[PDB]
């Protein structure tokens, strides 16, 4: 074939490698939401122009984790989200590597994720708690209602609301919401106090995971029962493309045809191709021309590329 | 209701892991669980020693369980905050067995509604309902009874119930979680090959002739009789009252026609003890005088002695008059053995007899302590039920006592106190880790067939209350003052427990109270070794 | 009572071969056995096709059989002459299945004696004991009324029972072959972790309120009811009568207040047919008119149309009132189907209505007629105790009539006996291989739990009697002059069966006679096709 | 050492065909009883004659019946008698000569014990002179000689008797049957000398249960069958059943010694004139034997 892009591996050292640090930079692109982790590699093509051109169009097949993005965590500490909250889909990316200068760098990505369809979920895990709206105004209660709990044991902090990260539901007997959000920063001491290094604004300083269960159950005597079960914990922190949320996949369809995550990442419509002015290579002012080429199609794997799976449910 | 599939059966004894993050009631409730699939099933539970796949029990959100053998290799059950209740581990442990919901049988829209519009938004696969081919009712009816249907208020958004039983009788009675129902064990049986149990060793009303294979030797003077009546007393047997009469037998002894000194043995058929601790149970009627007595032993068979090595284990003095009392004795037999009952004329002028009836035999631990309360249905619902219990002693020293609350239109209430009592000066305070299980006896003939309602509390050395106090101090430092039935005051410390113990309809229900009598079994005990 | 050994278990479906030696009767015999396994345990019989052991029957020296799988081969079993007894077969079976004697037990001694001084010289080792060191009794106590019990004359020299059971009570009881004991099953079942049958499908006698799971639809003006009693009638249900009135239910369609033509319906829940035969059986009460009407549909559920093929099976007109009556429907359901029970008010002033209970739904063949004898417990004992059933034709048109004589203080006989009918002048004489099946219904409302009493004749085309004609031969010809209940003549031929079908005690027994009445259930079938 | 009795192997094809020939001159010795089968041979020795030892089961055939090996099949294992047959028997082949001077067998019954335990509603046999056996057995006869038109059988011995429980008493006989005196109305009788020699046996069985009959027009007493078959130096000798306690003691001892001393005797065979002597030998012992010979039971 005249394809400049070669077909590569999916298992090859230098293509588990090159994923990662791909995935690293669109994890640092996203400012909402949860990071990614790469599962497996579903196709691999690398254009090995001269003076070390390697445009690397890899197709690749990802799990949420239960890290935020403004976390900044690693990967070893980040581990996957539960069966019955996963999100999961593809995320194809081009992704550019000097060896010989010491350059990485990351053109263009666009990611596909769906949530795992609650009708699964629940044939499986009849009492498994099933994710809600972000917009639930039960999942707000839970949120502001755990937020006062970690605010009346703050003795000096107050932290406000931002928004709602992940929201969940299940029965223990009785309603039970598990809310994730963002906290910022109060307005420093309401109005008393000279107040100085005021510039903690509308920024989010960490983030919350809490709970609510209003169960008719297990209480003290009548000396002083409780309404709600609340649990709060408190997690604070210290280029072209997006990611498409989708709804779920097969909760109407008894289940291949539809594209389980169709991705579109072409930089150039032409068959030609393009070059992409990459002038802050290195010290190099003037050569800085990177080939590019329209997004690789189906049919072209080298068999030995469907991914062996680092994440498997069973 | 089943899951489809020779792939989702676990073997018989089930590998199980009870993981560092759950709370010390739940590990405790759990064991207490793995022995009513013990005692009703031929499930076991042995814990994890390399078995591919197998259980793990943790504290997650809240309580789920996959539905069967996933052949995953660790599969997770979660038994999390407020899910350590004996009936709710043994709900996610029917779906680890291969059970759905009841509610979600192919036939449920004949006998329950779903009121969709009552459910909270985006729960409706909750309401999951599987077709004939993926689940297999095993030809029992629609159980409403049942220990996995949820209740009419499962993901209700507002007042209303979301599962509106067809039949207007049954819309209270989906959702129990007391004990599994008679059809959630013909079921499990049925789909694991169950011909029998690892606790069950005998039941016994008397209903037949063969009066369950219990000889009485060349009785001495006097017999036990098969009688329906006694004139004195009982005017009935105890495994049917107020139904029918003549239809219930039992066993008498009529002292009121022998000499003082005369004794009269029944003694039961070859049992094989396969654990090395029992407990022997019945209910006593005396009908003569407070004299009377009925003695217990068990006769051993050693290889070295084929006769049998008798040896008095209970002695069973002063029974009260003109009512059936249940009684508890500890057993801890290894060999083959026989339960010997004797009943001994005292000196007094008697003008009835001793009078036993529903005997039950399990490889069960005894209760620690039981509390009987009489006259019952009058309580319930009454602004003036507020029962106390009689004070007991923990295994430990500790004091404690029982509170009914039965005040509320619709639910019944069950609180452990600690109280002040002789060995206080030599506790460790505050009380650390003591589990106190109360059960409300469903009186039913066959202890395979009872649904008694159990409820734990362990006792946290570390909780404070609103002034920064242990909960679980010394009732003399953070105790009230209250009287005991001859009017001397002691302290008691606070009460927990649960505000819906049981509801009054249900406590009406099934046999908790029969003969106007209730029965709370209590068990008080150490589960600090737990943890690690 | 059951052999210890793994290796001594046969696969759930048993291998078979029917050879040639067995009489006509036998080999019919045998088969109406397998069905009671069928029906009751989850043991299986098929046609030997090349599996290493199977059980081989064959007329012997008598009826015997090795106890448990002795993974020989061909193992054999013997069904000589006078074994073609139904529960000689059921007994034969439970050997090979793994059990010794009901006296062998290692316990026996302490329920019967032996009194080896009236057994025949050299006959001991017919009353062996086992020890529980290879005899396991699993845990059932002792069971006089076991089909595997000897009588208390086995081996007897003179007229003195050799076991003499130490309760006076069940002397006589002992020895029983009518079926399996509930024991029988019990030790059976555990055995090879029976939980389900081949042929039973469904029994309900409305003892509860959830009443089988059985559902009404929207029943049109008027619907069925669960009741104990009905003022014009019944004052019970069928279940208790003499027992208990109130415990027990059944339900009511109130023809009395409804129009003419309004219609009711019942429909049971949702049931699996594995076999494509059924018998649906149940007693009715009519207390309103003779014009209403109980109309029986299947309600069978194809894949094309997910609503059910409704179809009329059987329309029961005129029953009479007053009196509980036995129905059997035949199905031939091969789908998922339902019953559907439809009363009807016709045109007639009514003052009660229809009511229905002990229902009962196996994978069975329904007799081909039934014998309803009305105040029956004056018949016994009596001189004129002589009962003449009603003239039948088999389904070869052979005229037929059963003789019952009841004279004799302690047994009572049945006799087939064939009679002049309209085919006779087409018929094929003698008559040749038609078994004659007489049951005598023990009226239990489970069908698991009845131990109907059958007995079996084979018309031999060449059985002469001392005149030199043929015994089964036209009855024109060989025939007695007999009366119809009409005072019409007719020739009635020989008749056949055994002066011992049933002890007047054992009649008088477990529920053959209730509501003062008895059933003869009789089959006469062609089995000439058993030899080639 | 002398040794001049070389052991043999078992399965060998000489010796497998020695030992028929040897069960057949036993058979043939027997004047009473039922004749025996090989099952296998225990040992066998080779002396230039050969001294060996058999397994054998008995065969529902009587020895006067002098039927084939292959027309016998063996007693069922409810009824079984086995034991050990020791014989010696010198075969000279270039002679074409045949000959067992001596032979003697121990027999014994199954335990009746253990086939109760094995099969409870089995028949077990009793003892020959049981009145009842005896009962049924001229029960049995007075049916086969009322079907008989002119010849009539007299009852000689019971052979065989056996009991069981089909639903009251059971009786399973087998006897000799002779033919009676001739009582015609001819005074010479042909000079008929049909002494008491036996002419056949029968199989007969009597039933005496409460069950199956004919209506009260004639219901039968007893059910009874017949069926009658008709013929045309040492011993056998019968132990007890070996049912004591549940290996030390010989199961079937047997004693076979020609001659005591152990150099030997000479057998003056002039039957195959000729001056023809045979050696001899005292019986051969265990631990002598060839591990080649255990026998494969048949
Ligand atoms: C007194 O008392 C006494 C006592 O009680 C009395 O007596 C009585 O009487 C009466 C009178 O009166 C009577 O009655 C009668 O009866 C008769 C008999 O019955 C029976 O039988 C029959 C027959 O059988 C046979 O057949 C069949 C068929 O085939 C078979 O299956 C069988 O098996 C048999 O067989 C045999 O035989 C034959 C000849 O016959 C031969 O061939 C062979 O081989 C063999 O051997 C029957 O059927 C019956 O059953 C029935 O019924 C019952 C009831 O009734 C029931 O249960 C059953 O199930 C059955 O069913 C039926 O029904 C239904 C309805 O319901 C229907 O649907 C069906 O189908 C059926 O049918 C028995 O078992 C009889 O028979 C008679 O009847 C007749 O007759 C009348 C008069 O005449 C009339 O009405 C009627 O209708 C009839 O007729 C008919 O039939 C016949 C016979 O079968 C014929 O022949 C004729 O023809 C006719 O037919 C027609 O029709 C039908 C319908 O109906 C149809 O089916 C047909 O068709 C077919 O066929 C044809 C021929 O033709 C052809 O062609 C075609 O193709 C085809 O399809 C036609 O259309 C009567 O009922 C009695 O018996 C007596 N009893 C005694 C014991 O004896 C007296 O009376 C008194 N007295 C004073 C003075 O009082
Ligand atoms: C708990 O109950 C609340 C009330 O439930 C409603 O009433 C009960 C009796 C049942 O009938 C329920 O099924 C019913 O929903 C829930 O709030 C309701 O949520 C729904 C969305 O799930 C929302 O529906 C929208 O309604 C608008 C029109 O609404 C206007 O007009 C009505 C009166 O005419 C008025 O009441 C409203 O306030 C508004 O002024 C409609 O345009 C929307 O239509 C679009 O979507 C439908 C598909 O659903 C599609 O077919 C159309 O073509 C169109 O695009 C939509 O139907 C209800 O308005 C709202 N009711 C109220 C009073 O708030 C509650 O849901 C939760 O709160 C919601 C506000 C929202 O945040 C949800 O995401 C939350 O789950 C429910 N759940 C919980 C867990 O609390
Ligand atoms: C065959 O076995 C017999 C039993 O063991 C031998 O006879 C026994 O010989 C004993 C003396 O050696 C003697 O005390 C026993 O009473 C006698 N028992 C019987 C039942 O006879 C037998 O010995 C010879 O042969 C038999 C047939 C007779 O002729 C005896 O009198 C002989 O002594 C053994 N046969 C041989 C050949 O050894
Ligand atoms: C609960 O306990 C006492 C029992 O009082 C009596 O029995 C009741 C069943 C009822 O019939 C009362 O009216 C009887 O007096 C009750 O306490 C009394 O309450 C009244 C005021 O209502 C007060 O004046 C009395 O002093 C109280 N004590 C007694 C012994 O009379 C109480 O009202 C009972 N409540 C119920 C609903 O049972
Ligand atoms: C069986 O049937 C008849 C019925 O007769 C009457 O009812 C009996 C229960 C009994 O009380 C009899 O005395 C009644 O007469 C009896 O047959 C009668 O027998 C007597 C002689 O004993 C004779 O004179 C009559 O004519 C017969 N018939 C009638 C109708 O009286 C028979 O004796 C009854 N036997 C028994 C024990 O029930
Ligand atoms: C069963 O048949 C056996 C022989 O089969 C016969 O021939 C074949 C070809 C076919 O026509 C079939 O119908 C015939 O019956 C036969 O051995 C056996 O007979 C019984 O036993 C024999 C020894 C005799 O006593 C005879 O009268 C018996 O009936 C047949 N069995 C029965 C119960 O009839
Ligand atoms: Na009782
Ligand atoms: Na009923
Ligand atoms: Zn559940
Ligand atoms: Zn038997």
């Amino acid at each position: 074939p005249l394809s400049p892009l070669h077909p590569l591996g999916c298992n090859d050292s230098e293509v588990l490698a090159v994923a990662g640090f791909a995935l690293q930079n669109i994890n640092r692109d996203q400012k909402d939401g949860y990071m990614l982790s790469l599962n497996r590699v579903h196709d691999v093509r690398e254009h090995y122009q001269e003076d070390m051109g390697s445009l690397f169009y890899l197709t690749l097949d990802v799990l949420e984790t239960d890290c935020h993005v403004l976390s900044r965590k690693a990967q070893k500490d980040c581990k996957p989200r539960m069966f019955y909250e996963s999100v999961y889909g593809q995320c194809k990316a081009m992704f550019h590597i000097n060896k010989p200068r010491r350059v990485l760098y990351l053109p263009a990505y666009n990611c596909t994720l769906r949530p795992v369809s609650k009708r699964k979920t629940h044939t499986t895990c009849p009492d498994c708690p099933s994710p809600i709206d972000l917009s639930n105004p039960s999942a707000l209660e839970a949120a502001t209602e755990s937020l006062a709990k970690f605010n009346s044991k703050s003795p000096s902090k107050k932290y406000e609301l931002v928004k709602v990260t992940k929201a969940m539901n299940q029965w223990v007997s009785g309603p039970a919401y598990y809310v994730e959000y963002l906290i910022k920063e109060a307005p420093c001491t309401k109005s008393q106090a000279s107040c100085s290094l005021q510039h903690s604004d509308s920024e989010p300083v960490g983030i919350c995971q809490g709970s609510t269960v209003q169960s008719s159950l297990r209480h003290v005597p009548l000396i002083q029962p409780v309404e709600k079960s609340v649990t709060v914990t408190c997690e604070f922190f210290e280029p072209r493309g997006s990611i498409q949320h989708l709804p779920e996949l097969d909760d109407e369809k008894p289940e291949s045809p539809e594209e389980a995550f169709p991705v579109q990442l072409d930089l150039t419509t032409n068959p030609q191709g393009d070059t992409l002015d990459v002038s802050f290579l290195y010290l190099e002012p003037g050569d800085k021309k990177l080939v590019v080429l329209p997004f690789p199609g189906k049919e072209q794997r080298s068999a030995e590329c469907p991914g062996p799976e680092k994440e498997n449910n069973p | 209701n089943s899951i489809i599939g020779e792939k989702y059966r676990w073997p018989h004894t089930i590998p199980y892991v009870l993981e560092d993050s759950l709370e010390m009631n739940a590990k405790g409730v759990i064991l207490n669980a793995f022995e009513r699939y013990r005692l009703k099933t031929c499930i076991d539970f042995k814990p994890w020693a390399g078995e591919t796949n197998y259980i793990s029990v943790f504290k997650g959100s809240g309580c789920w369980s996959s539905v069967g053998n996933r052949r995953v290799g660790k599969q997770e059950l979660s038994i999390g905050a407020n899910c350590d209740r004996i009936a709710t581990v043994q709900h996610e442990f029917l779906h680890a067995l291969g059970f759905w919901h009841e509610q979600s049988r192919s036939d449920r829209d004949d006998y329950v509604r779903i009121m969709w519009d009552r459910i909270l938004s985006g729960r409706e696969h909750n309401f999951n309902t599987y077709s004939d081919d993926i689940s297999d009712s095993l030809n029992v009816p629609y159980d409403y009874t049942s220990v996995m249907h949820y209740s009419k208020t499962a993901f209700q958004n507002g007042t209303e119930p979301t599962i509106v039983t067809r039949i207007s009788d049954f819309e209270d009675v989906i959702g129990q979680r007391m004990d599994f129902s008679d059809s959630d064990l013909l079921k499990l049986n049925q789909l694991y090959n169950c011909s029998s149990s690892l606790s069950f060793m005998d039941s016994c009303s008397f209903e037949l002739e063969n009066v369950c294979g219990m000889i009485q030797s060349s009785g001495d003077n006097a017999d036990w009789q098969r009688v329906s009546q006694v004139p004195r007393g009982p005017e009935s047997d105890h495994s049917n009252m107020g139904q029918c009469q003549g239809s219930g037998f039992f066993m008498h002894f009529d002292s009121s026609s022998v000499n003082v000194g005369a004794t009269a043995v029944l003694e039961s058929r070859t049992l094989y003890p396969k654990r090395g601790f029992q407990c022997l149970q019945f209910y006593l009627y005396n009908s003569g005088s407070e004299s009377d007595q009925l003695n217990i032993y068990i006769r051993e068979y050693s290889a070295d002695n084929v006769d049998g090595n008798l040896t008095l284990v209970e002695e069973i003095k002063e029974i009260p008059t003109g009512s059936w009392q249940l009684y508890h004795v500890t057993l801890k037999v290894t060999k083959k053995f026989r339960v010997v009952f004797e009943g001994r004329k005292g000196s007094g002028a008697s003008l009835g007899g001793l009078s036993i009836d529903d005997i039950n035999l399990s490889e069960t631990r005894c209760p620690h302590h039981i509390w009987h309360i009489r006259n019952f249905t009058q309580f319930i619902g009454s602004p003036n039920g507020t029962l106390y219990s009689p004070p007991f002693y923990s295994s430990k020293g500790y004091a404690f006592q029982i509170y009914l609350n039965l005040a509320h239109v619709t639910n019944a209430g069950i609180y452990f106190h600690l109280i002040s009592g002789a060995n206080d000066d030599q506790l460790q305070w505050p009380c650390p880790w003591q589990q106190a299980t109360m059960t409300l006896l469903d009186q039913n003939p066959d202890i395979r067939q009872r649904m008694s309602n159990q409820r734990s509390i362990t006792t946290d050395p570390f909780m404070t209350t609103d002034n920064g106090n242990y909960f679980w101090d010394r009732p003399s430092k953070v105790g009230t003052v209250a009287l005991f039935s001859n009017g001397t005051q002691f302290r008691r410390g606070g009460g927990y427990g649960t505000s819906a113990f049981i509801t009054h309809e249900r406590l009406k229900s099934r046999d908790f109270i029969k003969g106007d009598d209730v029965y709370i079994l209590l068990t008080v005990e150490d589960i600090s070794h737990l943890n690690s």
